[PDB]
């Protein structure tokens, strides 16, 4: 009932990194699954090999370690997926991709 | 040929288990990703673990993506892919049923495929079936609503 066969390889590897890195930064156990499952989903749809996975998590990995500050409390995890999937490596790594 | 039908079941039932298990059980490559959390659908891997344990391993250059385990033998991580390899390995199916149901498999043992809607991280699921249940689970003949039903027999 999800829109997941609908979208094409490169956005499901942008879904992927989204999730991914979703399930990088947040604590809670139930949500980090969450986000895992979800990534999952994207994975099984994909056409790659698993590695460009493991390097979309290697820079993913330079998002989740920044501390972020802000004049209300927060960790702001949330916003460090949302500049990682800005991020231009990333785009320049699904782009040139081997497998289309 | 094909795997025997009770060596299929006996080793489904070793890794019949949360995917973080399957993980510790097959170890390797499998078992890395897992644990980093880029595999969460065990079923395939599961079926890999059937063919590779029975006499019927996958080999290295199948056209179909595989991570290694422990035992150097290789396990397909797509539930896709694990048909696609089924459908192309094996042959042609015993059985194949439009809008499959529990009935229409009775008194038959083997590989179960089943396609449908309603899964929003699969376009349906591998099992091993013997003739009243599946290995894992269980009752899939709900969310999910199969449209195609195919079965390979296990001697």
């Amino acid at each position: 009932e999800a829109l997941t066969t609908q979208y094409s390889q490169s956005e499901l590897l942008k879904n992927w990194a989204l999730s991914h890195c979703l399930a990088l930064v947040y604590k809670d156990d139930v949500v980090k699954n969450d986000a895992r499952a979800t990534a999952s989903a994207y994975l099984e749809y994909g056409k790659q090999s698993v590695e460009i996975y493991h390097e979309i998590d290697e820079i993913a990995k330079k998002y989740s370690g920044l501390k972020y500050n802000g004049s209300i409390s927060s960790d702001f995890n949330t916003m460090k997926c949302i500049d990682f999937i800005h991020d231009r490596e990333l785009n320049e790594l699904i782009k040139r991709r081997v497998e289309k | 040929n094909r795997p025997s039908f009770n060596e299929a079941w006996l080793a489904f039932r070793k890794v019949n288990h949360s995917v973080a298990d399957v993980g510790s059980i097959i170890g390797g490559n499998v078992g890395k990703n897992i644990t980093g959390g880029y595999f969460q659908n065990a079923c395939p891997i599961r079926m890999s673990y059937v063919l590779n344990a029975t006499g019927f391993p996958i080999a290295r250059n199948s056209p179909y993506a595989k991570v290694s385990g422990a035992d150097n033998k290789f396990y397909i991580y797509r539930v896709n892919d694990m048909i696609d390899y089924l459908t192309h390995t094996m042959g042609k199916p015993d059985l194949i049923v439009n809008n499959p149901k529990q009935s229409d498999f009775i008194g038959k043992k083997g590989i179960i495929v089943v396609k449908g809607h309603g899964w929003s991280n699969a376009r349906g699921h591998v099992t091993l079936w013997n003739g009243s249940i599946c290995s894992d689970q269980c009752h899939l003949l709900g969310p999910f609503v199969p449209e195609v039903g195919t079965l390979w027999i296990l001697p």
